[PDB]
RNA sequence: GAUAUUGAAUGUUGGUAAUUGACCUUCUAACCCGCCGCCCUUAUCGGGCGGGGAGACAGUGUCAGGUGGGCAGUUUGACU
RNA sequence: UGAGUAGCGAAAGAGGGGUGAGAAUCCCCUCCACCGAAUGCCUAAGGUUUCCUGAGGAAGGCUCGUCCGCUCAGGGUUAGUCGGGACCUAAGCCGAGGCCGAAAGGCGUAGGCGAUGGACAACAGGUUGAUAUUCCUGUACCACCUCCUCACCAUUUGAGCAAUGGGGGGACGCAGGAGGAUAGGGUAAGCGCGGUAUUGGAUAUCCGCGUCCAAGCAGUUAGGCUGGGAAAUAGGCAAAUCCGUUUCCCAAAGGCUGAGCUGUGAUGGCGAGCGCGAAGUUCCUGAUUCCACACUGCCAAGAAAAGCCUCUAGCGAGGUGAGAGGUGCCCGUACCGCAAACCGACACAGGUAGGCGAGGAGAGAAUCCUAAGGUGAUCGAGAGAACUCUCGUUAAGGAACUCGGCAAAAUGACCCCGUAACUUCGGGAGAAGGGGUGCUCUGUAGGGUGCAAGCCCGAGAGAGCCGCAGUGAAUAGGCCCAGGCGACUGUUUAGCAAAAACACAGGUCUCUGCGAAGCCGUAAGGCGAAGUAUAGGGGCUGACGCCUGCCCGGUG
RNA sequence: UCUACCCAUGUCCAGGGUGAAGUUAAUGGAGGCCCGAACCCACGCACGUUGAAAAGUGCGGGGAUGAGGU
């Protein structure tokens, strides 16, 4: 559920939360953190290559098992938990023969959940099959791409794919923007919506609690000079002044279709978004 | 008021000292020219 | 390495005196010369038990003789304690 | 877009006297894989080997057209 | 030249004595004054001998100079335990082969380097002109070694050692509150030592000063977390008697840790005071420190690696434990360090991380005056004009000033009463507006601590007293009505603009199916993201509320 | 070595007030919350303008648990 605040400032006026009920423990598992620094959008060169990132809280990595290669053994659902690192809540499976591991926590799992990997597994929430052993209609998450490479798509805060046919080595998939797209039926997929639904609902409410989760601000086009942006400069405000709306590196940025023309997947896309 | 040198003896060695210079071609050129004009430092 | 090479020469001073009668006896010493080198030295040269070796460098002090500017050499001075039952060195 | 890297088949439709074109589909063996297993090897690099995926496409070279203040060099008269 | 002109850089000195060729300026003494969450003490960075002693006075010192951070001599820095290295890793950097690239080179794997972090054994007192967990005294601890001593175990299921491997651990946020404790404080009582005053009074509930103590070792403890045992085991690159998991069996024990306290250390040391040396207890108060990120709560979900423990794999004829004897390297250590020694060209009103930071009254690190301790400021002497500056006061008036109440004045603390429009129901609000506030006696009610005397804290009254005035000083909101703009806290033109500009939460459009789009790069390699459409990039709008019409010809 | 932003790792923030959620009027202790030192800032005025200072000083001023300072 999410909590709304009561305005007792103007910072927390209008500001909302996860109430945190699915999640059933504070502290993760030790043994499969990862430290995990933060770039500030610098890439290897030490340059700034994506605006608007850096600060926010220090996290750990949780290594998610994406890949659902335990085929077989059972696994327990012992805790669900908060992940710094993404809008989904993971869990962290015990499995039969004493390995652990996270999930993607879907919707509805609850502690004490059996869930299986594997060709053989039921269809149901948790497990993870080959999408040739998922049948038509399924709900399904966290779909692999390449065989054996791990879960790619559908992976965020209450997203869902949905199988809608088999042609023999593909299986069509409507994924969760709404393309339909064939993927290898050897890919496997992990069943049900990706829990924590409400995610989407949350408003942030005050400028701190972006930077928290390292969003530094947005400056306009606009509001710049004519050497750091199309848009800048203009006495007083101005408006666009443009054929098009441009990015600041001088492309059209409202409806200027960006997917490269020459692809190679444009044949698996059967319908765009 | 905070003067533009601050110093350090650390950083004057890593940024300007001999190792650094010795590090690059453009850096072992100033030892170069600076050998070629006589300097009793040629470094840091 | 030899012995001599080691201890340079004694350290004559009011300090130094005062020493002597705690049977303390300091030397300018080489350098490069541990302190555990400076003990063996002196063993080997005055034929003494040492107690301990303590031991420090000292920079060299800039100069002047009319107009030129310059540097003493730095120096290591060892301060040698003999012990209680130990022949005394003749300085 | 042409052409090189660039191969093999099956169709179909040209043009010359059975060869050579054009295009469609298929194939695998070049090429590619920010996929898996194994080894070099204590290695999320690289390479080798074996699967798988894709495939003469892509990528890259040469050539060509379009777009292109994103960037560059400049011009933007004189009388008064 | 200007000109003997401007200036001589925030500040309290006065006299006496000394030294000397010479003294406002150097030394000594006395009293006075200044700082005291510092102007004290410690310690970084940085400086590099400026430190100490003796001698000096050309220059430097905004004057002088016998003096000095200056000149000349000579001297001074002592470590197994402190800080760094012979330990560990972060960001980043380097990078065998390797990938990429006209050349130069760029990138990057293994592997390293790299503290601002992790780990890690010594304390108290004394001492020099100048060093001190370094020297000395006393009492310790850590690692390693074996000419030795003693005990115990064992020579192929055979002690024991044990990985560079596995596992555990290390290992982590922010806020809040309550405990426990200790520094520190009060001198309350007791104790000790000294004093009894000549200015009216006082063996007085009189005055001054002092009133302790380490690491280590042994014991103990507020407590803190932790559930443990036994079998079996698709996992932990091999193996595991370890870890994980499961099933049974007990729910108090066991672990692991603990500030501190007590004994000892100490037949010692320190100690008012006069080399010698008294008392050296209790009570009260009490942290911003420690127990301890322990607990509780929260979302923004909080390094790594080693030391350490354990497990086997290995290694093994001698081991293990205790004693005794022994070994323990390099680098730094002077001095300045809110400063005249560092950064500002200066002996410059500026800047300079961190630790400690006492008392009275106090909520306090505010404020004023003081303590420990430090200091009197590097031109002076007069005169007391204009003018300028910084202050204080001001008849009557009270914004008439002025672009504008600019400046100044006023308000100010605590307690009690009372508190509007409007509102997003939080606010508005300390709204506004009133009243009280000292001292004495009753003398407290009550509370904390203690076994109790006692010691702290302490309303609310009643009756009195004094002044022009009682938060009598210092420090402590002026307030209200209405309107434009921006919702808000933030941000900005270092050095003429702080704003209505930027940002913002929210809204919307759009791109992006993952070798994503976008971006940096010739490329390799990257950021995006160890993310995956509830995500990421880009454009515009800018809380919230009500809303956001018409036009697709042109341009995109 | 200034400064802009970022990365890793430390550290700093006297005191007082208000009283969200939750819990059972009390309890609880939220906040780019309030008042206010240190610290950071630089709104007004004066002074300084061959400065004490190539941006300061004085008296007031803003932030002061955070989008914080260092
Ligand atoms: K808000
Ligand atoms: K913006
Ligand atoms: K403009
Ligand atoms: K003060
Ligand atoms: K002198
Ligand atoms: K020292
Ligand atoms: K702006
Ligand atoms: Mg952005
Ligand atoms: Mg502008
Ligand atoms: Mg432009
Ligand atoms: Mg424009
Ligand atoms: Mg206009
Ligand atoms: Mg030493
Ligand atoms: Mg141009
Ligand atoms: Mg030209
Ligand atoms: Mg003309
Ligand atoms: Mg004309
Ligand atoms: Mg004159
Ligand atoms: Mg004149
Ligand atoms: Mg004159
Ligand atoms: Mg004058
Ligand atoms: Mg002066
Ligand atoms: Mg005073
Ligand atoms: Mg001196
Ligand atoms: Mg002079
Ligand atoms: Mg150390
Ligand atoms: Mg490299
Ligand atoms: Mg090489
Ligand atoms: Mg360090
Ligand atoms: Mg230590
Ligand atoms: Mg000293
Ligand atoms: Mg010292
Ligand atoms: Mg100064
Ligand atoms: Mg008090
Ligand atoms: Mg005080
Ligand atoms: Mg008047
Ligand atoms: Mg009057
Ligand atoms: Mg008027
Ligand atoms: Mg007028
Ligand atoms: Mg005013
Ligand atoms: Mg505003
Ligand atoms: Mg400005
Ligand atoms: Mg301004
Ligand atoms: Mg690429
Ligand atoms: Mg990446
Ligand atoms: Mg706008
Ligand atoms: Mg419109
Ligand atoms: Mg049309
Ligand atoms: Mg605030
Ligand atoms: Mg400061
Ligand atoms: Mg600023
Ligand atoms: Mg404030």
């Amino acid at each position: 559920a999410i909590k709304k605040y009561k305005p007792t400032s103007n910072g927390r006026r209008g500001m909302t939360t996860s109430d945190f009920a699915e999640i059933t423990t504070d502290k993760p598992e030790k043994s499969l953190l990862a430290p995990l620094h933060k770039k500030g959008g610098r890439n290897n060169q030490g340059k700034l290559t994506v605006r608007h990132q850096g600060g926010g809280h220090k996290r750990q990595y949780r290594v998610i098992d994406f890949k659902r290669d335990k085929d077989g053994i059972p696994g327990r659902v012992a805790t669900v938990e908060y992940d710094p690192n993404r809008s989904a809540n993971i869990a962290l499976i015990n499995y039969a023969d004493g390995e652990k591991r996270y999930i993607l926590a879907p919707k509805g799992i609850q502690v004490g959940t059996e869930i299986m990997s594997g060709p053989e597994a039921d269809i149901k929430v948790g497990n993870a099959l080959p999408l040739i052993n998922i049948p038509v209609g399924t709900v399904v998450h966290n779909i692999e791409l390449k065989p054996g490479k791990g879960g790619q798509l559908v992976r965020s805060a209450g997203t869902s794919a949905q199988v809608l046919g088999k042609e023999g080595k593909y299986v069509l998939v409507r994924l969760n923007s709404g393309e339909v797209r064939m993927i290898l039926s050897a890919c496997r997929a992990s069943i049900g919506q990706v829990g924590n639904e409400q995610h989407e609902l949350i408003n942030i409410g005050k400028a701190g609690r972006s930077r928290w989760k390292g969003i530094r601000p947005t400056v306009r086009g606009s509001v710049m000079n004519p050497n750091d942006h199309p848009h800048g400069g203009g006495e007083g405000r101005a408006p666009i002044g443009r054929k098009s709306p441009m990015s600041p590196w001088g492309k059209p940025t409202l409806g200027f279709k960006t997917r490269k023309k020459k692809n190679k997947s444009d044949k698996f896309i059967v319908r765009r978004r | 008021m905070k003067r533009t040198f601050q110093p350090n003896n650390r950083k004057r060695s890593k940024v300007h000292g001999f190792r650094s210079r010795m590090s690059s071609k453009n850096g072992r050129l100033v030892l170069a020219r600076r050998r070629r004009k006589g300097r009793k430092v040629l470094s840091a | 390495k030899d012995p001599r090479d080691v201890l340079k020469r004694p350290v004559i001073t009011e300090r130094s005196a005062d020493l002597m009668t705690e049977k303390k006896y300091t030397f300018e010493v080489d350098v490069r010369a541990n302190k555990t080198e400076v003990k063996d030295a002196v063993e080997s040269i005055f034929g003494v038990k040492v107690d301990k070796v303590n031991i420090m460098n000292y920079k060299g002090k800039s100069k002047r003789v009319g107009r030129y500017t310059g540097m003493t050499s730095r120096r290591r001075k060892a301060i040698v304690k003999l012990t209680a039952d130990s022949k005394e060195i003749e300085i």
